[PDB]
This record gives structure tokens, C-alpha cells and sequence, in this order.
RNA sequence: AAAUGUGAAUUUUAGCUAAUCUCAAAAAAUAGGAUAAAAAUAUACAAGGAUUGUAGUCUGAAAUUCGACUGCAUGAAUAAG
């Protein structure tokens, strides 16, 4: 037999299921250590629509954050564990996207609009924007966190008799109850005005609206329990209706073929899926917001993928609006475009993001410096410096040069 | 008092030639906007742009070249450091003289980790002369050590600690705030690199007397 | 030549198909950034309003230095 | 380049015998994202890709002794010595 050495054969309390994944995902909004900004203000309910205030650094109230933070509008990608206080940089685009946002709530008219920029630029926090200027205006905020929970396959799905969209109750349940907490005050003011048959529960018209919401108690009548909600919110003539506010982040990723498989092993369309199909059909006017309001979807860089359709959308889009009598055109020759993705796209309004302005720039150094986490001296040397560095101003990169850097 | 271009300079005491408003003449002394006083600040030599402790101790972190993944991961501790409670310092594990209180390291990232560094490096190293001692033994002989071979010898120690313990979450800042936690655990006197140090200094103590043995000093002296 | 006079079938449906050549983009220097006699009264005034915008806050006290913000607040006991 | 095939590859040759045309695309990195009781409590068997079955492709009279790749299935040791 073998006479070779061979190496003979031959602690704590594992983590519990979720902690892990909680660990990378939780977001924190304050640093004791940090100190308190002097003449640190906070956002009136119309401080995002005030020319004014376009430089300047604002606290958000506190139960703005709770209702941010119910529909997670925070990401662990963003810097706000660094400061006490949660603040933002009203910035010219906020104040041009929320004056549009003012004017169609009260003219009942509906702004369909759609948000790009490059890897960071302020997509994701231009959101967070305009459903803050839509919690103090007392609107209906129904936001999606991330549009790759509906896409990449991850979450349960089941099909609909007799037609070809799919819901997903799983997704349908949390998207209600995170609905509840953030419009916890304006959807008590309202009752239901029509008579919902199937229902998990029997509910009387003239109820309290809040009442209809805690029916899904289960997944499955998850979905039907959103219809009837989608119907009240959108009631044709009833008053006290607010604007409502739909947002979706990482729109690239509803604007191609899903990951989901139909019996056939066929992958389903984004625009099939029921939660998504009803997006695109807000953002495409098909379905009317009778008491209006607006519907934004922002696109992402990070962990997005690339479809000819939308690229190109944006692209003649913003040929139109500048004049050009040539507008791009399909690639003849190209097999990577999508019919529905430009029917969809047909009339969005877009609105670019590039770097801040070196007058922006200043107003959130001095908020970094005054907080102690950037031991320098705020002068026009000093803002050039870092809005050259950070690409014309590039906010997200500005933060790289002076928050998370290893000199100080 | 209201300020204006004729007065601005004269009022604020900022120099127009700083800011280009009346520039010198090239021509004559070579510059357009004033000269940078020398010498120039040791931060402004971009091979020695970092302290260099941070500097250091970052180098350490690397593995495979990779000085970019290095420098985020010494950008994190920094920031999960700014981020902590003051420490509460242990009287058994006084830390170096002249250090400032715990009350300021959090704002000062930097000076948190040297302190840490600087608290738990040892002073002496112990090398050993072979076959002096007596049957084979070695003679081991303390001697002193230089900054970098004390911070050197401390950071690894530290590593050391870090690479053993277990995971706890996911994410990119795993290895970063795990090393970050020990870097706490030695400013408050509760970390196991303490009984590291004083167990070599043991050794120096135990061995003060090897400086001038027989052996050291009858190598080929007994023909 | 024969071939593209035959008015059989002008392939006019057909779109020019340019995938076998690799088009190529060339960059050229901004010709906004040319030091002309229009220019340089351009950079004139944002030199001056950069000394005003500091200047201003210099004499209300309002130009932020983050050393000193660290500095004052540690030494005036306000970190316990 | 185009077309065909899940893939190896095939069909057909535009150009160049070359600082011109072609092989040809750098990867790590940078920035996001997913997965965890990520193997020791057997209803939570990790990572891993050896071994073998089977269906194909390319080169060449010729691929059995005895070639190189591809698809599907199989899923060994391996706790850093
Ligand atoms: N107005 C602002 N005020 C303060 N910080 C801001 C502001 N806008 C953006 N930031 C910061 O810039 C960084 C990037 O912002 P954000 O995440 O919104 O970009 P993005 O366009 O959504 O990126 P991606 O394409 O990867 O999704 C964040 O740290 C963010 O806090
Ligand atoms: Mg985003
Ligand atoms: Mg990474
Ligand atoms: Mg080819
Ligand atoms: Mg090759
Ligand atoms: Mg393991
Ligand atoms: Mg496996
Ligand atoms: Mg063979
Ligand atoms: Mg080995």
C-alpha cells in the first residue's frame, strides 16, 4: 500500500437569517460626533420651489425622514451617516422639477418626466426631492425603491386568468404596507367611494380609507386589494383627492424582456408584469390621473443594464425640445430595439443632470466644513479645487474628493 | 459698510494679486500671481501627500498590488473611527505621553489611529546570537528599534487579530470596520495586542543582562 | 455601373448598411477656451467676483474654516 | 462584415501580404448589485471541478490503443498543509 505522509484528518454563535443582508443595507441618518451646523434651517413646505433658495443647504423636517425612510428613499450607497442632521442642497434642477410638480398638482394636469445623468449625478436624490415636496404638499407618494426587485427574478409572481400579465403578490403586500406608514396622515382624511366586491374583507362605501389598505393581510389578495386602492386614489370627481406622486428608480431595467419564465420557458416582458405594466402606462398617458399629479422615472448607472430603445427615446427627446429638425433615428440594420419601449417613451419629458454649478458647489462644502468633516478653508481656491476634481461638479464625486478621503 | 471692487481688497485684507484681479509682470519677476513661500509644507510633495502613519499603515493593508482596494479600506476605518463613540481610556493601559484626550480623536480620524499605532508598538526587539548560550541555546539579546519597525510591528499585530475573528456581516466594508473595531479595542486598553507587547517587553526585561555577556564578548578570544 | 442603371429593382427599401466600417471621432481643443480680447475681459470679471464673494463674507464673518469650526469646538468644552 | 447554431463552429469571402487591412477583444482595476447559521445540530451537506456516461465540432487517409475543444448529465478528494 501507499507509504506517503498524508495530513491526518483534524467556535461562536452564527448570524440569524437576514442579519447579513440588514447589515449592508441599513442606512444611518445621523453621527454624534459630527457637529451642529449654525443657521441650519428647515424645509417649508415650499422651500424646493423658491428660486431663492438655490445654494443653500436645508435640514429635512423629522417626519419627512420617517416617511422617506418608510418607502426607502435612503440608499447605504449615499453619504448621510456622516453629518447629524439629514440635509440636502436645493439645487436649480430641484427648483425647476418641483415648480413643474406645483403647477400640475393644482391645475389637475400630470408632468410625465424622466430623470438621466451620469454614474452619480443626483438621480436617485432628485427623487428624494420631489417626494419631499410631495409629503409637506400633503400628496399621495407611491414610490418603488428599486426597479431590478421586479425584473431579476427574485420574488414570487403568479399569472392572471384570461390575460397575459403576471402579478406579484410578495412585492404587492410590502409595497402596501410601506404605503401605509409614509401616507399615514393623508390617507386618513379619506373614505372609499365606490363598492369593491372581492375584497379578503367586506367593506361598506363611505370607510375609512385606511381600513381597505389593512384587508391584505395575506399575499395572495394582495394585488386585488391595490386595484381598489389604484380606483379610490383616483377618483373622477370626488373632493379632497390630492395629487398622487409615482416614482420609480432604475427605470433601464422595466425597458426590456424580464427574467421571469412563463410555462413555455419564454422570458415574460417587464411591461407584462401587472405592478410594472401599470407604471408605463402612467408614465405613457394611456392611464389618466383624473386629479393629476406626476410621474417620474429616474434611470441608474450602477448595476443597470442597456437598451437601444430608451437610449434612443431619451436621445430624440431632447432633440425636439432643442429644435433640431434631425432627430436620431433607429439603426437600420439594429436588432435591439423594443416597439413597446418607444410607445412608452413617445412623450416623456427629460431632464438632465451634470454637475453642480461652483455657486452650488460652495453651499455644500461650507455644509461639510461647518460640520467638521472637512478641516479646510472654504474659499473660491478651495471650491474650484474640488469642482475641478469632481468633474464640473459632479456631486456624487465631490464627496469621494472630501468625505471619504484618507487625509483627514 | 457695504463693500465694492475699489474697497474689496483694502477691507478684507485679501490679496489682488492672489486672486488675479491685478496680476504682477511676468516680464520682470517671473510670476503672475505671487510665489508659494518655501519650504513648502511636507503635504504638498505628492509622493508624501498622507501622513505618514496613514501612508504606512495603508501599504500594509495591501495585497497583490492592489494600493487603490488598500486606500478605500484606510478610507473607511477613518470614517467608521469619525463615526464611533469617544473612547473611555483604561488607566492600566496608559497610552503614549502627550497624546490628546479621548474627547478629540473621533474628529481626528488620523490622530486616532496613531495614537493606537504609536500606544501598543513595542520599544525593543529581541535578536538571537546562535549556539552562546550554552548547549545549542541561542543568546537572545534585547535591542532598540526605529519608528517605522515599531508602527510596522503594531499594525501587523493588529491584522493579526483582525484576520482571526469572524464574519459578521456583507458588504464592502466587512475587512474595513472589522479592522476599524480593533483599532478601538487598543485605544481602550481591552485588546489582545496588549499582552502581545507587554510579553516581549518580558523578554527585553528578562534579558537586560545578555548586553554583556561572556560569550558575546569571548567569540574568538579564547585561542 | 450597368448593374446600378438597371431600373429593375433600386433598392431603395434597402437602407445604406455601414456596419462593416468602424467610424472614428476625433477631438478637437475647446474653441471656447481661446485667450482672445473678448475672453480675456470674460476672466476679468470672474476674477473680480470671485474676490468680492469672498470679500464680503471676510468682513461679516462668514468665510467657514473647517480647522478652526474642530479647533474651538474641542477646546471650548462642548465634547464633555 | 453579414447570416446560421445554446455552444465548439459553419456558410460566404471584403480588405491586406501590411505604421494602411486582419488576428483584436486587454484583464486586474474603478463603480454598483445578488447570495449566508455560505461545511462541524443531517429536514440547512459550503466552495470545488477530478472521475465517468452521452451527444457533437475541428484538423487529418486515419482520432481504437492515442489528439484538441463544445453541450447535457455525473459531482471525487480538498478545513491552507
Ligand atoms: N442635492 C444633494 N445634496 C446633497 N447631496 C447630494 C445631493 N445630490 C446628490 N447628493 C449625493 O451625491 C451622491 C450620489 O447621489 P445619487 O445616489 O442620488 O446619484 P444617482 O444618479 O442616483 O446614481 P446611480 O446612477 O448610480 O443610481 C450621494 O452621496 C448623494 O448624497
Ligand atoms: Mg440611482
Ligand atoms: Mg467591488
Ligand atoms: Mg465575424
Ligand atoms: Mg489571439
Ligand atoms: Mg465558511
Ligand atoms: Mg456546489
Ligand atoms: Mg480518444
Ligand atoms: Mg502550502
Amino acid at each position: 500500500q501507499k507509504l506517503r505522509f498524508k495530513k491526518t484528518k483534524k467556535s461562536g454563535k452564527p448570524p440569524l437569517p437576514g442579519e447579513r443582508k440588514a447589515y449592508r443595507k441599513k442606512i444611518v441618518l445621523s453621527n454624534n460626533n459630527a457637529l451642529p451646523v449654525p443657521g441650519l434651517e428647515t424645509l417649508r413646505p415650499n422651500d424646493l420651489a423658491k428660486q431663492d433658495n438655490v445654494g443653500s443647504v436645508k435640514a429635512l423636517p423629522e417626519d419627512v425622514v420617517d416617511a422617506l425612510r418608510a418607502m426607502e428613499a435612503f440608499k447605504p450607497t449615499q453619504c448621510w451617516g456622516i453629518f447629524r442632521q439629514p440635509s440636502v442642497l436645493i439645487r436649480q434642477e430641484t427648483v425647476d422639477l418641483t415648480k413643474k410638480m406645483k403647477a400640475a398638482g393644482a391645475d389637475g394636469k400630470t408632468i410625465r418626466m424622466v430623470i438621466e445623468g451620469n454614474r452619480v449625478t443626483g438621480k436617485s436624490l432628485l427623487l428624494l426631492q420631489a417626494m419631499t415636496h410631495a409629503f409637506m404638499n400633503d400628496w399621495v407618494v407611491l414610490h418603488i425603491p428599486e426597479a431590478q426587485e421586479l425584473t431579476t427574478a427574485v420574488t414570487e409572481y403568479a399569472p392572471i386568468e384570461n390575460s397575459p400579465l403576471w402579478t406579484q403578490p410578495t412585492y404587492t403586500l410590502k409595497l402596501l404596507q410601506s404605503f401605509k406608514r409614509a401616507n399615514e396622515k393623508v390617507l386618513s382624511r379619506m373614505n372609499t367611494v365606490y363598492s369593491h366586491a372581492d375584497l379578503p374583507q367586506i367593506i361598506p362605501v363611505n370607510s375609512p380609507l385606511l381600513q381597505l389598505i389593512n384587508s391584505a393581510k395575506e399575499a395572495d389578495g394582495a394585488w386585488t386589494v391595490f386595484q381598489a386602492l389604484w380606483r379610490e386614489l383616483n377618483a373622477e370627481n370626488v373632493p379632497g383627492r390630492p395629487p398622487i406622486l409615482f416614482s420609480l428608480d432604475g427605470l433601464a431595467h422595466i425597458m426590456k424582456v424580464s427574467d421571469y419564465r412563463n410555462p413555455a420557458f419564454e422570458l415574460i416582458h417587464s411591461h407584462d408584469l401587472a405592478l410594472v405594466k401599470l407604471f408605463t402606462d402612467c408614465l405613457s398617458g394611456a392611464t389618466v390621473m383624473p386629479n393629476g399629479g406626476a410621474v417620474l422615472g429616474a434611470t441608474t448607472r450602477g448595476n443597470s443594464p442597456r437598451s437601444a430603445s430608451m437610449e434612443l427615446a431619451i436621445a430624440q427627446r431632447e432633440a425636439e425640445k432643442a429644435g433640431e429638425k434631425e432627430v436620431p433615428q433607429r439603426d437600420p440594420y439594429s436588432k435591439k430595439y423594443d416597439d413597446r419601449v418607444e410607445a412608452v417613451m413617445k412623450s416623456v419629458e427629460i431632464l438632465r443632470l451634470k454637475g453642480v454649478s461652483k455657486t452650488e458647489a460652495r453651499g455644500l462644502l461650507e455644509y461639510w466644513a461647518a460640520s467638521g468633516m472637512l478641516k479646510k478653508r472654504v474659499d473660491e481656491s478651495m471650491v474650484s479645487e474640488k469642482w475641478t476634481l469632481s468633474g464640473n461638479g459632479v456631486v456624487g464625486e465631490m464627496e469621494r474628493a472630501s468625505l471619504l478621503t484618507m487625509k483627514a | 459698510v457695504e463693500v465694492t471692487p475699489e474697497n474689496a481688497a483694502a477691507l478684507s485684507q485679501l490679496s489682488e494679486i492672489a486672486y488675479g484681479v491685478k496680476a504682477a509682470d511676468v516680464a520682470i519677476e517671473g510670476h503672475k500671481y505671487g510665489l508659494p513661500t518655501l519650504p513648502l509644507p511636507s503635504e504638498l510633495h505628492h509622493k508624501y501627500r498622507y501622513s505618514e502613519v496613514v501612508n504606512h499603515a495603508t501599504k500594509l493593508l495591501m495585497k497583490d498590488g492592489k494600493l487603490s482596494k488598500a486606500q478605500r479600506d484606510m478610507a473607511m476605518i477613518l470614517n467608521y473611527l469619525r463615526s464611533s463613540p469617544p473612547p473611555k481610556l483604561n488607566p492600566s493601559r496608559p497610552l503614549i505621553p502627550g497624546h490628546p484626550p479621548a474627547s478629540h480623536l473621533p474628529l481626528n480620524p488620523v490622530e486616532y489611529l496613531t495614537v493606537a499605532i504609536d500606544s501598543v508598538a513595542p520599544l525593543i526587539k529581541m535578536r538571537g546570537y546562535k549556539g552562546l548560550a550554552g548547549g545549542g541555546r541561542s543568546l537572545e539579546v534585547p535591542q532598540p528599534i526605529p519608528a517605522r519597525q515599531r508602527r510596522s510591528t503594531a499594525f501587523k499585530w493588529i491584522l493579526d487579530v483582525v484576520n482571526k475573528k469572524p464574519s459578521k456581516g456583507s458588504g464592502r466594508t466587512m475587512f474595513a470596520h472589522r479592522v476599524a473595531e480593533e483599532i478601538v479595542a487598543v485605544v481602550e486598553g481591552r485588546s489582545s495586542v496588549w499582552d502581545k507587547r507587554m510579553l516581549i517587553h518580558k523578554l527585553g526585561t528578562a534579558n537586560r543582562a545578555n548586553l554583556n555577556s561572556p560569550a558575546l564578548q569571548l567569540k574568538g578570544k579564547r585561542f | 455601373i450597368a448593374a446600378a442603371k438597371d431600373p429593375k429593382d433600386t433598392f431603395e427599401d434597402i437602407p445604406l448598411d455601414t456596419r462593416h466600417h468602424t467610424f472614428t471621432k476625433k477631438i478637437s481643443f475647446p474653441k471656447e477656451w481661446l485667450l482672445t480680447e473678448e475672453r480675456k475681459k470674460e476672466l476679468e470679471a470672474a476674477r473680480q467676483q470671485a474676490l468680492l464673494k469672498d470679500a464680503e463674507k471676510v468682513v461679516q464673518g462668514a468665510l467657514v474654516d473647517g480647522a478652526d469650526v474642530v479647533k474651538q469646538y474641542l477646546e471650548s468644552g462642548a465634547a464633555e
